[PDB]
């Protein structure tokens, strides 16, 4: 998860590769203490 | 032996219908190389030498 | 997947820790005759 400069995104492992998140780069996980808390521009 | 043949990308399907056939081959492959003791099995090449 | 003395919960595959079964770990498989027929307290 990589913030952009023209927000968050996607990007790959290997190189940088900023996109947009979709469904099919993430996955669901417990929460942590560590999160950021994001409350304004939901990912779909 | 169900899981095992599961991880290696064998849909449950026939595992659920083909139980007795998969069985019987595994048996008579454990079964065949009591015969085989032998020169040809080259463990017992290996052992010997 | 497991049972206690206080329906079944979860626990890790290296510490003896009870919780309660999530979607977060587990995953959907196709039914085998092997299994337990629940129908009364359906987990989540
Ligand atoms: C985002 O909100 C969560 C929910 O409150 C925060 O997580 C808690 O943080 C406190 C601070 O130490 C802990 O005592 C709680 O145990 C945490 N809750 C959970 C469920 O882990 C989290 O810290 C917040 N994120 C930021 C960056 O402040
Ligand atoms: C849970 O219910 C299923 C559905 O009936 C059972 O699965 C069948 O069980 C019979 C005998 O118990 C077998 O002859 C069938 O081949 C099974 N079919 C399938 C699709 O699995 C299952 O056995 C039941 N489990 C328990 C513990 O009662």
């Amino acid at each position: 998860f990589i913030k952009t400069n023209n927000e968050w995104s996607y990007t790959g492992s290997s190189f940088y590769a900023p996109e947009p998140i979709t469904s099919l780069n993430t996955k669901y996980v417990a929460p942590q203490v560590t999160y950021q808390n994001i409350s304004t521009n939901l990912p779909p | 032996i169900f899981y095992r043949l599961n991880g290696v990308g064998i849909t449950q399907q026939v595992l659920s219908e083909n139980q007795k056939l998969i069985a019987n081959k595994f048996n008579q492959a454990l079964g065949a190389m009591q015969t085989g003791f032998t020169t040809t099995n080259e463990a017992f090449q290996k052992v010997q030498d």
